């Protein structure tokens, strides 16, 4: 019925630039106040740019100058132009029918948009091995980029104890990531842990056995 | 601009509960606020605008009151789909803002964690780095403090924490805490530990080892 | 015979900036700095004139326009702006040789639990053209189905109330507005200072 439909999104450098579009049904664009809203990942919402139905624009200060927004009405579809990306700009953006007076009534799912001068790289695979009822094993999944990875354990048999950690963004602009389990300690010796790291971007499989130091 | 406060997360209730979350603009709006809920991976959707009024479809156990600078959003009897993010909103000036927002997650007994502190692999230092990871197992609730020293000096800005989405099965989080040193600074210092502080826990737990001894 | 600026800056009620009042003032003796001199208004900006300069001035007719609008919405009343009450309610021209005079009217104005008398329009296709007036209550449709005067999703009342309330915010209490527009054309200048 109605619908509001972000794409354009995706991974950029600094300096580069990028179209957002939002294909809108049953809305029609030119006829409402259309706005942009973006979400940082973690953080909260922050309005970017309206169009009125009348032609008026508006832009939040951290995009004035860098962000254009716009609409072909002949194609009930909305545009964001952002020109000069900055790493501060990555966040999921929105495109949102504003009610008017900035009451975003509708929203659509989003299209997110990494702003990143890091090289595409696999990770590192290194155990995080039990110590001397209760064991805990793990994997430490270092330095890679982009999001996302996965992680297995044993192939998939082994499911129950196991946390997989959210990436945390380190200063290198590389993403780091661990994965542990719980085990009865008594298996320790006698069954065998393996983690299966599979990073699609850099078609990296890694299986890491991780066991107790000597 | 205008900057609304919301209260920190999370926000502990059960199905049945009445839920309050209030929020603080920075002077006064008059009426002008708005309430939005969100979900993970979902946008957010309109609830309450001008301060009170319920959103057509909006269940009628939500509720929102207040004027000038301080508002409250209201559940009257809290249901299982109403476990989500809560922003408030001041519209209808120059600049719509949010506030950071407040999750409601699931309430239950106070599970204490359990420590395990992980030393760097020697695959890992022989590239040059050494990260050091300290997990908390299956705690509630969500507050905790994982303090770093090594040779008892207490270590502030070189490690990194990443917490699990609240668990389905027990409703408890996990925590990984990465310390990542220099290997040559690694091999400077002998104790190693990580401190915990959670309210499951009658004294700070502290998981310790000692570079290179078995 | 003094012109009747008191009927427009001393009226009681004052219209809704979307049905802006006007006067036409004409045949006439107007002391300017009469409102110049008071010191009442919180706003009094000019345009193409002078204003200490005009009451040596004459002028075909002067139209005084008049309404209610929020205090941080004054500034939409100025040549070259934009805005909801620019855009959709009241348009000056690029070329705008007047005044316009605005003053605080909290004490009138703002009723207890909502003054929802004054009202604006929120919904508008197009922006206005300078001088004009909109009054329409058509259900606007911003989707694809039509109306038919039917309010509904999509389908929405033009117009909005400021719901003016006792509010510490400033910026959103209301103001009364004043706009003189001075009209020279070649015809008798029947609205003439008291310098001539
Ligand atoms: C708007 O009115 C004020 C005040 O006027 C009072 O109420 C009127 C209905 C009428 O009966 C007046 O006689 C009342 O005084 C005007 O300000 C007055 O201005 C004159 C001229 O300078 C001055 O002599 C008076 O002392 C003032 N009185 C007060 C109470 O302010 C004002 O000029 C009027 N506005 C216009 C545009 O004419
Ligand atoms: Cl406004």
């Amino acid at each position: 019925e109605v619908q509001l439909v972000e794409s354009g999104g995706g991974l950029v450098q600094p300096g580069g630039s990028l179209r957002l579009s939002c294909a809108a049904s049953e809305f029609i664009v030119s006829r409402n106040y259309m706005s942009w809203v973006r979400q940082a990942p973690g953080k909260g919402l922050e309005w970017v740019s309206v169009i009125y139905s009348g032609g008026t624009t508006y832009y939040a200060d951290s995009v004035k100058g860098r962000f254009t927004i716009s609409r072909d009405s002949s194609k009930n579809t909305l545009y964001l132009q952002m020109n000069s990306l900055r790493a501060e700009d990555t966040a999921v953006y929105y495109c949102a029918r504003d009610r008017g007076d900035y009451l975003f009534d509708y929203w659509g799912q989003g299209t997110l948009v990494t702003v990143s001068s890091a090289s595409t790289k696999g990770p590192s695979v290194f155990p995080l091995a039990p110590s001397s009822g209760t064991a805990a094993l793990g994997c430490l999944v270092k330095d890679y980029f982009p999001e996302p990875v996965t992680v297995s354990w044993n192939s998939g048999a082994l499911t129950s104890g196991v946390h997989t950690f959210p990436a945390v963004l380190q200063s290198s602009g590389l993403y780091s990531l661990s994965s542990v389990v719980t085990v009865p300690s008594s298996s320790l010796g006698t069954q065998t842990y393996i983690c299966n790291v599979n990073h699609k971007p850099s078609n990296t499989k890694v299986d890491k056995k991780v066991e107790p130091k000597s | 601009d205008i900057q609304m406060t919301q209260p920190p997360s999370p926000l502990f209730a059960s199905v049945g509960d009445r839920v309050t979350i209030t929020c603080r603009a920075s002077q006064s709006i008059s009426s002008w606020l708005a309430w939005y809920q969100q979900k993970p991976g979902k946008a957010p959707k309109l609830l309450i605008y001008k301060a009170s009024s319920l959103e057509s479809g909006v269940p009628s156990r939500f509720s929102g009151s207040g004027s000038e600078t301080e508002f409250t959003l209201t559940i009257s009897s809290l249901q299982p789909d109403d476990f989500a993010t809560y922003y408030c909103q001041q519209y209808n000036s120059y600049f719509p803002t949010f506030g950071q927002g407040t999750k409601v997650e699931i309430k239950r007994t106070v599970a204490a964690p359990s420590v395990f502190i992980f030393p760097p692999s020697d695959e890992q230092l022989k590239s040059g780095t050494a990260s050091v990871v300290c997990l908390l197992n299956n705690f509630y609730p969500r507050e905790a403090k994982v303090q770093w020293k090594v040779d008892n000096a207490l270590q502030s800005g070189n490690s990194q924490e990443s917490v699990t989405e609240q668990d389905s099965k027990d409703s408890t989080y996990s925590l990984s805490s990465t310390l990542t040193l220099s290997k040559a600074d690694y091999e400077k210092h002998k104790v190693y530990a990580c401190e915990v502080t959670h309210q499951g826990l009658s004294s700070p737990v502290t998981k310790s080892f000692n570079r290179g001894e078995c | 015979n003094l012109c009747p600026f008191g009927e427009v800056f001393n009226a009681t009620r004052f219209a809704s900036v979307y049905a802006w009042n006007r006067k036409r003032i004409s045949n006439c003796v107007a002391d300017y700095s009469v409102l110049y001199n008071s010191a009442s208004f919180s706003t009094f900006k000019c345009y193409g004139v002078s204003p200490t300069k005009l009451n040596d001035l004459c002028f075909t007719n002067v139209y005084a326009d008049s309404f209610v609008i929020r205090g941080d919405e004054v500034r939409q009343i100025a040549p070259g702006q934009t805005g909801k009450i620019a855009d959709y309610n009241y348009k000056l021209p690029d070329d705008f040789t007047g005044c316009v005079i605005a003053w605080n009217s909290n004490n009138l104005d703002s009723k207890v639990g909502g003054n929802y008398n004054y009202l604006y329009r929120l919904f508008r296709k197009s922006n206005l053209k300078p001088f004009e007036r909109d009054i329409s209550t058509e259900i606007y449709q911003a989707g694809s189905t039509p109306c038919n005067g039917v309010e509904g999703f999509n389908c929405y009342f033009p117009l909005q109330s400021y719901g003016f309330q006792p509010t510490n915010g400033v910026g959103y209490q209301p103001y009364r507005v004043v706009v003189l527009s001075f009209e020279l054309l070649h015809a008798p200048a029947t609205v003439c200072g008291p310098g001539s």
